């Protein structure tokens, strides 16, 4: 309807991007200032976060280039994890210095162009503030635990964040020689305290029967299965719906009788002493089994009985497609215990022990969802760091070190691609500054230090926002990895060059 | 009432033509500047492309509608410079209200572009080669394959993608006349891999129908029984339910199953293939039975997946269950089946050598927008070598053809004067806003660049020497390794010419109001 | 109520008609300045002659309302002059409006118009040259120098020649109108523009393409051909519908049984004779199934018009029902052929037994080419129908005009009074129409029209304005030929619509 | 920028400002009633601070927080409700001042939760322990509570009753929490306050049984939380009418329904049973509650979705929403179940004796007059919420406002050896601290500013002096006169206001 020409566009895009810039620079890293989430549309209730990535879900917008931020922030946070807000902050920051130049003379492209060269440049300097470290079990531990121990307090929770660092590491651990997360089964639930946690070696299902049914098997043999009982999963012994009497209802139900029990007995030829389905136990089917001497467990996850499913070394039913002729899984032990005011099911004695579940404990359900997200982008990064294991220093110690490296590329070059090189050492230069804020001690005074720094030649002083002064950085509790930063600067700035790339925005609203 | 008359209706179109042509002005050459689309739901879109903008676009004036159509045509035959042509018409308006401010009138001007037009084309004739044969078309044709691929979806030349493209073409051209269309060839995309994941498809892919990833996968014959008949009962396209009254007729319905799969396996058998296409379908039990007995159905066929089949095979599909006979059946030359996404299930690939009037390049993509974008680049690439295929010629073009054209036209002003004078001056600067725009998009100033390649016109003529097209800092057209087919800038031409000589017909600039609702 | 009444009511009248004669002001070329005109509908609209959209304007005068009127005359008439009856009527109302104030209010105007409208036609008729279709040419060599008058305007290189005498073929044969509308030309995309074809009979641009169209029959030697207004398909007849199950046969008899009613319907109308099945309406995939395997032609998606074409020259006669229908709603050729040319599949119907169709068939591959052609060869056959009808030629381009208005300025001398001074506004209303042709060419209008008057006072020749060359010269020995009659018939119309308006100055309107 | 959460944060502390204003004026036994305006056109008069944010609030994002800081406060603590909204927008004065100067929001922040953290020291080394495992001193302590309540008519009557309560769920010296999780306030229709009484085990509302036995010893405690009747059809009954013969084809499903349930639960042994409305369960039949009854089983019918909640964890008679859940785990033991229909008019169950984890106190409260009945309720909450604070934190600290000036002078002292940047932030924090007795001193009657520079120079000196007392409106010590006030009631002021006014710093 409108035809948005090529500077008008420019405006309303750097405009849509920037107003998202401030939201997410606040919420950023440890000392963060919070966001104030407003459900609009809808009511006008509140949450209080300090997660970059809730802001742009909660609360949308209708900038067309503030769009192009809001994709970029969901891939963040799975495939990396952390870095959600890292990134979204450094993209604002990119087009800032992009408007200078749009408005001296020089086309978008030009900017584009040598922004292209300038992150090759960046990548190869994240390569050399990239050091090995956790390659052998002692540092392998000290390497898991700054990147996790940074991630939570970034998208909020920093009170019991400690104790959730220490089962995290340990889990990832366990593996040894792959990245599984197909193994390391994540449960938030409620019960328990705030401040305990739990790692159970083997797998856990927090789903329970009550005292009403067996619990306690030793030598446990298991039969993983979708067995239908009113969904009606194929291996019918009932009957079709057909309507030829008044007294019709009857007759369906006790043909839905027959049918629960047929299948129990199907399930019973296995030989087998813990049964577990993903779907519903009927109230008849369930007496049969405790009578049999079987484990009933209904309600399973789809997540969880299927990664069961591995560890144990059984084998999955598929929609009891198997009544008899599917290999078991084993156990040494399956004990009832309470854990917190709950009770769980143990499975210890897993064949695979690479296998552990994660058992967060909330007495606030603010915090436990909260905590389960912010955990879950912490082990995505855990995984990746399996296959390579190195740090960088982080802190804005990366982040001035590739500024650099690209301000001594910019000074070399006196041709069309050179313009944009000196724009680029400055928006990953100011990311620092804004930490410094967030630290809440001066910019200026840090920023200038830190730059003298890796002039000369230094990772080993960083920025120290949890002292407000320059500091060593010797892999401490404020180092970043090299998994989410490789990623965070190249998101950042293939963004940003899409967003410059429109300018022919043609909005029909 | 209201009344923009003669001069004043006049301005008005000026306007709205230089609009237009600005968006398209930023977007030329693989230096372009991306579009993005915001629609009325606010469901974002990234394209290229002249044609795909405006048809989206809601118009807003009366060129603006015209340029739609225009740009349509440009499309299903050359498939790029689409985008170029509305570039072109605009500005060529923009000099006409420059002539227009001096006193000339919009009339006279408009007569010697028509001519200016036709010494344009002559001039270009002599630009570059109009000799080929399609064993050596292959190294332009690789030259714009660097271009087509690396402004779109990627930004760099992927040969596989290219290579695929490139056959399909051939495979229909020796067929029929030495010529194809745009309804003979088409790009269907299917999400499951990624975008180099492609294959060559001979003839049409369809979804395989399979109950259960436990059931037998075969294939087998070389030959597609085609049938809109059972080839186990049907149920056609419609709920159906159970609607037996006794435990006996349950019983009964089984084993009358039984028996109409082996029937409908030989009845196919015998006539010759045993893989079938069926409109209709039946329950997954049924599915399950027949899968297991052997001999591969495909069940749920389409009202239109069936035609497009038909079509590109010759032959026909039966009526019925009685009538078959080998004849009564579509001809195929090979029948194989393919994973189709990369973790999916396996497709039908019925490629044919028997008869070809359907010939799909099978792209595999991730998400919505990154196979979009892919496409976008495959209808391009059809569509240049079809215009090779019908009389083999290609120019160098992205600014060398244009400028040379433009200093011809220029010259023969002087030469002639008279009424076509000033209509050739404005001819002449209209093709240098070409690789002017160009330059504007991408990163060296437009006055600069367009001043270099001028000097090497003068020095030397027909040239493979043009602006930048890569970002480079040297300049050819060889080494930049852009190349249009020479019909197709000739078609450019042509158009632009059009929009003028469409603007000008009657005089009726008298509106109710009514004129672009 | 209204009413309204004065001598600044007569000159609101006037001025309302300059409005709809500024609406068609050009259009004698293709140069002037055109604006899309796009309906509230939301369908876009241009014409080839300005005063078509004119007709659809709805003018809340009743005075302006008669010009209107006159209009619609004059297209169903002649067909072409439409133009030229709105110029001459309003630009003699535009040099009266200024007399108007002066005293020309009075009634005697109307008696001034009739003289002058009188005196000018017998000149034409007189002075137009009678010439046989046999005096010392061929009928078709007549009429091939009035045909390329048309042809040379626009746009359309050396084949004009070529394409002129072709044109004229299927004009003659079919004479007894002076409409183009039993001919028309059709359009082919690929083929030949350095030869067309000439069809006797009728053709369909495009039939898509289904199931088993090439393993239909291309070509027939006694083609009887059933004209069909309905349609089947899936969607026309079901092959789609719920049963009974408790068994697996219910399922196959449901789609069997529909399949038989879709059968049945070419059937009849094949045993009647039909092999030739012609369709506007769509035909779908099921459909063609059955014709496909029979043996026998099928053909869906083709014009409406076109299929009616096909009625008068083949004979056969409109459907509605397809089952059970005699052989006497049948038509007949001798010749079904199909070539595909270009991208469309082309089907030819020719051999026709009464031949009430016949029409030039437009081989050019290209949009551009092939409109401006098609434009020319509309006038085309305008020109060489009307010649067969008045057999009096005279000179275009206005130079007649140019002589009238020479004469008129001789007249005006020995007419009295009030008289005189409407005699001067009708001489110079005449030179408007080759004054726009004067802007067409590319010339300074008012320089130009007083050449072609001094070569009306040194010889009364033919001298007038050229668009069909872009020059001034004579007319008639550029051959720029066509009847006496639009001329007589435009001058009469344009002071006919006059009168009415200048007349009326009391206007009484209900809004009721 | 910042400089937009700039110009919002200010906006949203001046909002929160004068809402905060009208409750520094209601504050303490001497507080100015507020009539307050509703959206609804009611005049509401109110002297308790919490429930005025409540009722209406504006629309800004820190008004939010005062109602969420008194909500917290009332779960914590149960008092000082009034006394914590006055000083968060004290600090909130404070802030604006750090600000210009140029110290930023994240400093204010973590100085003003250290500032809490160094607050606490100074407190407890003026307070000072007693028993917790003695009657008579949890008494006092709650008595001198009392009459700084808004209610304290009765409440000289239900003081001694509601340390009873309390005394039977604490059975170590560590005195647990004493939660309200386990003290249950129930209300009964006719009877006085000296009728009121402890019920060892739990009392239940209403009594639908009149079939039934009356007293039954030596009883089980059963829990339905399953049907009674086949399900609905258009009723919680599934029998329904259209036709004669309709109502008969359901009533063939409903009767076979209703003997198999009725009996299941005589069999597994259960003489008191716990059902809930017609409307909290999807079924249940007159038919099967008529036999149910006659079986000889005491029944109350009708009671909340709470109360179902509550029974649960306290007498350990856990769910049983299913037939197959009904097993000797899930039952009680109760030692009498018994009708009264004495000592106040109308019938409740007592259930006098109960197996229970922890300990479950009930005290029934009572009075002659509806309004009597409400007063005493209120009496027993302030009682009783005063009696846990304590228990919780064994040391003793005095009322009156004296403490808060104590602490701040202090904390102004250190920060200033400390130093820092943060300096100033815990200095400004310590003043904020001065409003709050200053303004209750007006409230009492004696120019305020000339107040709270008095008690500052005693408390430099002496240190343990002068306090603001009520008989006198003004300067005279409250060593001579107690005004105690639990440790946790003051810490908890204190903790929840820093984070409310932590959160608001660091909201954009």
């Amino acid at each position: 309807a409108d035809e948005e020409r090529a500077e008008t566009a420019r405006l309303t895009s750097f405009i849509g991007a920037i107003a998202i810039g401030d939201l997410v620079k606040s919420t950023l890293g440890p000392k963060g200032m919070d966001k104030i989430l407003l459900s609009s549309g809808r009511d006008a209730s509140l949450m209080v976060t300090n997660d970059g990535a809730t802001i742009l879900k909660n609360i949308g917008v209708d900038n067309p280039a503030a769009k192009v931020l809001v994709d970029m922030s969901r891939v963040q946070d799975d495939e990396v994890g952390d870095g959600t807000t890292s990134v979204t902050v450094l993209a604002a920051e990119l087009l800032r210095e992009a408007e200078s130049l749009i408005a001296k003379k020089i086309h978008p492209q030009t900017i584009i162009a040598g922004w292209r060269e300038a992150t090759k440049a960046a990548r190869e300097a994240l390569l050399s503030s990239a050091v090995d470290h956790g390659s052998d079990e002692v540092k392998f531990r000290q390497d898991l635990m700054n990147i996790a121990g940074t991630t939570l307090s970034s998208k909020l929770l920093t009170h019991h964040k400690d104790h959730f660092t220490k089962l995290a590491v340990e889990a990832v651990l366990r593996l040894k020689g792959s990245g599984n997360l197909e193994a390391i089964h994540i449960i938030k639930k409620l019960g328990g305290s705030l401040a305990d946690s739990y790692l159970d070696e083997g797998f856990l299902l927090d789903k329970k029967i009550g005292v009403n049914q067996p619990k306690r098997i030793e030598n446990a043999k298991i039969l993983i299965a979708n067995t239908g009982m009113d969904t009606d999963k194929i291996k019918i012994f009932g009957s079709r719906v057909r309507v030829d009497s008044t007294a019709k209802v009857a007759e369906i139900e006790h043909a839905e009788k027959e049918k629960m029990k047929e299948k129990v007995e199907r399930i019973l030829k296995h030989g087998i002493n813990c049964f577990i389905n993903r779907q519903l136990i009927y109230n008849y089917p369930e007496q049969l089994f405790g009578a049999a001497g079987v484990m009933a467990i209904e309600h399973a996850d789809f997540a969880g009985v299927e990664r069961l499913a591995l560890v144990t070394g059984g084998e999955i039913a598929s929609t009891f497609d198997h009544p008899e002729l599917v290999k078991l899984g084993s156990c040494k032990l399956i004990e009832e215990v309470m854990i917190g005011e709950d009770k769980l099911i143990h499975f210890s004695g897993v064949a695979l022990g690479e296998a552990c579940t994660i058992v967060l404990r909330g007495a606030t359900q603010q915090i436990l969802d909260e905590a389960e997200r912010s955990l879950h982008d912490a082990l995505c990064v855990l995984a990746q760091t399996v296959k390579d294991s190195r740090t960088v220093y982080g802190g804005g110690c990366s982040e001035m070190l590739m500024a650099h490296a690209v301000t001594q590329l910019a000074n070399r070059t006196p041709g069309k691609e050179a313009v944009a090189m000196e724009s680029y050492a400055k928006a990953l230069r100011m990311l620092p500054t804004i930490i410094a804020d967030n630290a809440g001690y001066d910019s200026a005074d840090l920023v200038a230090q830190l730059r003298a720094a890796h002039s000369e030649g230094n990772t080993t002083a960083g920025l120290d926002m949890r002292e407000g002064t320059i500091g060593d950085m010797a892999i401490l509790g404020i180092t970043e990895s090299f998994q989410v930063k490789r990623q965070v600067l190249l998101s950042a700035a293939e963004a940003a060059e899409v967003i410059l790339r429109v300018d022919n925005i043609i909005k029909a609203a | 009432k209201s009344r923009l008359m003669g001069l004043e209706a006049l301005k008005s179109h000026i306007m709205a033509a230089k609009a237009v042509a600005n968006t398209m002005r930023t977007s030329l050459g693989p230096n372009g500047l991306d579009k993005m689309m915001v629609d009325k739901d606010g469901d974002v879109t990234v394209t290229n492309d002249g044609a795909t903008i405006l048809s989206m676009m809601d118009v807003d004036h009366q060129i603006a509608k015209l340029m739609v159509e225009l740009s349509k045509s440009q499309d299903d035959e050359i498939g790029d410079g689409t985008t170029g042509v509305v570039v072109l018409a605009g500005a060529l308006l923009e000099e006409a209200e420059q002539l227009l401010d001096r006193g000339i009138h919009p009339i006279r001007i408009a007569d010697g572009y028509e001519q200016a037009a036709r010494v344009a084309i002559e001039h270009l004739d002599k630009i570059s080669d109009s000799v080929l044969v399609d064993i050596k078309d292959t190294e332009p044709l690789i030259q714009t394959a660097k271009t087509t691929l690396g402004s779109k979806v990627v930004n760099s030349c992927h040969r596989q993608m290219a290579e695929i493209a490139v056959n399909a073409v051939l495979t229909v051209a020796d067929m029929e006349r030495r010529d194809v269309d745009f309804e003979l060839i088409k790009v269907e995309g299917k999400v499951g891999g990624r975008l180099e994941d492609t294959k060559l498809i001979k003839g049409v892919i369809v979804d395989k129908d399979f109950s259960h990833p436990q059931m037998p996968k075969k294939v087998e014959d070389a030959k597609i029984a085609i049938l809109t008949c059972p080839f186990e009962p049907p149920k056609p396209k419609t709920k159906h339910k159970l609607d037996v009254t006794s435990v006996e007729d349950y019983k009964a319905l089984q084993k009358y199953e039984k028996e109409k799969f082996e029937e409908m396996i030989q009845q196919i058998k015998e006539t010759g293939a045993n893989l079938a296409i069926c409109q209709w379908g039946f329950d997954d039990e049924a599915n399950h039975l027949l899968l297991q007995n052997n001999l591969p159905a495909v069940r749920w066929v389409g009202g239109p997946e069936i035609e497009l089949i038909a079509i590109a095979t010759g032959g026909r599909i039966v009526p019925r269950f009685s009538e078959l006979t080998a004849e009564k059946l579509g001809f195929a030359g090979l029948v194989q089946e393919i994973s189709f996404g990369t973790t999916k299930d396996k497709m039908l690939v019925i490629e044919q050598c028997k008869n070809s009037r359907a010939v799909t390049i099978f792209i595999r993509g991730g998400n919505k927008m990154i196979i979009e974008e892919a496409k976008r680049s495959l209808h391009d690439a059809l569509c240049v070598i079809r215009n090779l295929i019908r009389d083999n010629r290609v120019v160098y073009g992205g600014g060398a053809a244009e400028i040379s054209c433009a200093l011809a036209v220029s010259q023969e002003a002087d030469k002639c004067p008279t009424l076509e004078q000033y209509a050739m001056r404005a001819f002449a600067d209209a093709l240098e806003v070409i690789p002017m725009a160009l330059s504007e998009n991408s990163g060296m100033n437009p006055i600069q660049t367009m001043t270099e390649v001028r000097a090497r016109q003068v020095k030397e003529m027909n040239p493979a020497l043009g602006i930048d097209c890569l970002h480079k800092g040297t300049n050819d057209m060889k080494q930049q390794h852009v190349i249009e087919t020479l019909i197709g800038k000739k078609q450019q031409i042509s158009l632009a010419t059009q929009m003028v000589r469409m603007i000008l017909k009657i005089d009726d600039i008298r509106k109710p109001g009514e004129s672009e609702e | 109520t209204d009413s309204s009444q004065g001598i600044p009511q007569l000159v609101s009248n006037i001025s309302a008609c300059q409005v709809i004669a500024e609406a068609v002001r050009t259009t004698l070329g293709p140069r002037g300045m055109d604006k899309l005109i796009v309906d509230g509908r939301g369908k876009a609209t241009i014409s080839n002659d300005g005063a078509t959209i004119l007709k659809l304007l709805d003018v809340v005068h009743p005075a302006a309302k008669t010009l209107v009127d006159i209009a619609k005359s004059q297209d169903a008439e002649v067909g072409d002059g439409t133009t030229s009856v709105t110029l001459l009527a309003a630009e003699f109302l535009k040099q009266v409006k200024p007399y108007v104030e002066e005293g020309l209010h009075p009634q005697i105007i109307i008696r001034a118009f009739r003289t002058a409208t009188q005196l000018a036609v017998n000149k034409i008729k007189e002075i137009a040259v009678t010439v046989k279709k046999a005096d010392k040419v061929e009928q078709r060599k007549l009429l091939e120098k009035c045909a390329m008058t048309a042809l040379s305007s626009k746009l359309i290189s050396q084949q004009k020649a070529f394409f002129a005498k072709m044109v004229v073929d299927a004009v003659m044969m079919l004479d007894d109108l002076l409409q183009l509308k039993m001919i028309g030309i059709k359009k082919v995309q690929g083929g030949a523009l350095e030869d067309s074809q000439l069809v006797a009979g009728v053709a369909f641009k495009k039939t898509f393409s289904y199931a088993g169209f090439e393993m239909q029959p291309k070509k027939y030697h006694n083609p009887k051909i059933a004209l069909l207004n309905v349609e089947l398909e899936l969607k026309a007849e079901k092959d789609n519908a719920e049963i009974r199950v408790h068994t697996v046969e219910d399922y196959q008899a449901i789609v069997d049984a529909e399949w038989n009613i879709l059968y049945d319907k070419l059937e009849k109308i094949h045993h009647s004779g039909a092999k030739v099945v012609l369709s506007k309406l769509p035909i779908g995939d099921v459909a063609t199934q059955y014709f496909a395997d029979r043996d026998m032609f099928c053909a869906g998606r083709v014009p409406e018009e076109d299929l009616k074409r096909t009625m008068m020259a083949c004979g056969g006669s409109i459907q509605t029902s397809v089952n059970a229908l005699s052989a006497d709603v049948l038509g007949r050729c001798q010749v079904f052929e199909e070539t595909q040319i270009g991208g469309e599949r082309y089907n030819f119907f020719t051999g026709c037994p009464k031949a009430k169709t016949c029409t030039f068939i437009l081989r050019g591959g290209a949009e551009q080419f092939m409109e401006e052609t098609e434009r020319s060869l509309h006038d085309a056959i305008m020109i060489v129908r009307r010649a067969i009808k008045n057999d009096s030629v005279v000179a275009g381009g206005g130079a007649i005009e140019m002589e009238l208005s020479k004469y008129l300025r001789d007249y005006s001398r020995t007419i009295p009074g009030k008289q005189q001074l409407l005699i001067g506004a009708y001489a110079k209303a005449l030179e408007i129409i080759p004054r726009q042709l004067c802007d067409n060419a590319g010339f300074d209008a008012t320089n130009i029209l007083n050449k072609l008057r001094a070569r009306h006072a040194q010889g009364g020749t033919w001298y007038g304005v050229d668009i069909n060359n872009e020059d001034i010269a004579d007319n008639f020995e550029a051959f720029v030929w066509e009847p006496a009659m639009v001329r007589i018939n435009a001058l009469t119309a344009a002071s006919e619509a006059a009168c009415l308006i200048v007349s009326v100055d009391e206007t009484i309107k209900n809004p009721r | 920028d910042r400089d937009k959460p700039a110009q919002i944060r200010f906006s949203n502390i001046s909002a929160a400002k004068a809402v905060a204003d009208a409750i520094r004026t209601s504050l303490g036994p001497k507080g100015m009633d507020k009539m307050i305006q509703d959206g609804k056109g009611d005049v509401t008069i109110t002297n308790d601070g919490a429930t005025i944010l409540k009722q209406m609030q504006v629309l800004h994002p820190a008004a939010r927080m005062l109602v969420e800081l008194s909500k917290a406060q009332d779960i914590e603590a149960g008092d000082g409700t009034t006394s914590v909204v006055i000083i968060a927008g004290s600090l909130l004065d404070s802030c604006t001042k750090l600000l210009q100067k140029g110290i930023h929001p994240t400093i204010i922040s973590e100085s003003f939760q250290k500032a809490l953290e160094k607050g606490i020291e100074i407190l407890t080394d003026m307070s000072r322990p007693v028993e917790l495992s003695d009657r008579e001193t949890l008494l006092n302590s709650a008595t001198t509570s009392l009459n700084s309540k808004v209610v304290s008519q009765y409440s000289s009557l239900l003081s001694p009753m509601s340390v009873n309560a309390v005394m039977k769920v604490i059975d170590p010296a560590t005195a647990t929490s004493v939660d309200l999780r386990d003290i249950k306030i129930v209300k009964k229709l006719g009877g006085t306050i000296d009728d009121c009484e402890l019920v060892e085990g739990l009392v239940l509302t209403q009594k639908v049984s009149n079939s039934g036995i009356t007293r039954v010893e030596k009883a089980k405690i059963g829990l339905i939380q399953f049907c009674l009747s086949a399900p609905k059809t258009d009723m919680d009954n599934q029998i329904v009418v259209s036709d004669y013969a309709q109502m008969d084809r359901v009533l063939r499903e409903e009767r076979a329904y209703i003997l198999n349930l009725v009996k299941q639960i005589k069999k597994t042994g259960c003489n008191v049973l716990l059902i809930q409305k017609s409307i909290l369960r999807d079924a249940l039949s007159d038919l099967a509650l008529h036999f149910l009854n006659k079986m000889k089983i005491m029944v109350i019918k009708d009671i909340e979705r709470e109360d179902i909640e509550f029974i649960c964890k306290t007498i350990g008679t856990k769910p049983v929403a299913h037939i197959d859940q009904f097993t000797a785990d899930m039952l009680g033991s109760a030692e009498l179940a018994e009708e009264v229909n004495l000592n106040g008019s109308g019938k409740l169950l007592k259930i006098t004796g109960c197996a229970s984890p922890g300990k479950t106190v009930t005290i029934v409260v009572r009075g002659s007059n509806k309004l009597v009945i409400e007063e005493a309720e209120r009496s027993i909450h302030d009682a009783l919420c005063v009696i846990r604070c304590l228990v919780k934190k064994r040391a003793l600290i005095a009322g009156g406002g004296a403490p808060e000036i104590e602490l701040a002078l202090r904390l102004t002292e250190y920060s200033r050896t400390l130093s820092g940047m943060e300096s100033y932030c815990v200095r400004a924090f310590a003043d904020a601290m001065e409003v709050i007795p200053s303004t209750l001193a007006e409230n009492a009657g004696l120019n305020p500013i000339s107040t709270v520079t008095e008690l500052r120079n005693r408390h430099a000196q002496g240190e343990k002096t002068a306090g603001i007392n009520v008989r006198k409106g003004g300067i005279s010590n409250i060593l001579e006169e107690l005004v105690v006030q639990p440790l946790l009631v003051s810490v908890s002021a204190l903790t929840l206001a820093t984070e409310t006014v932590r959160s608001i710093l660091k909201i954009d």
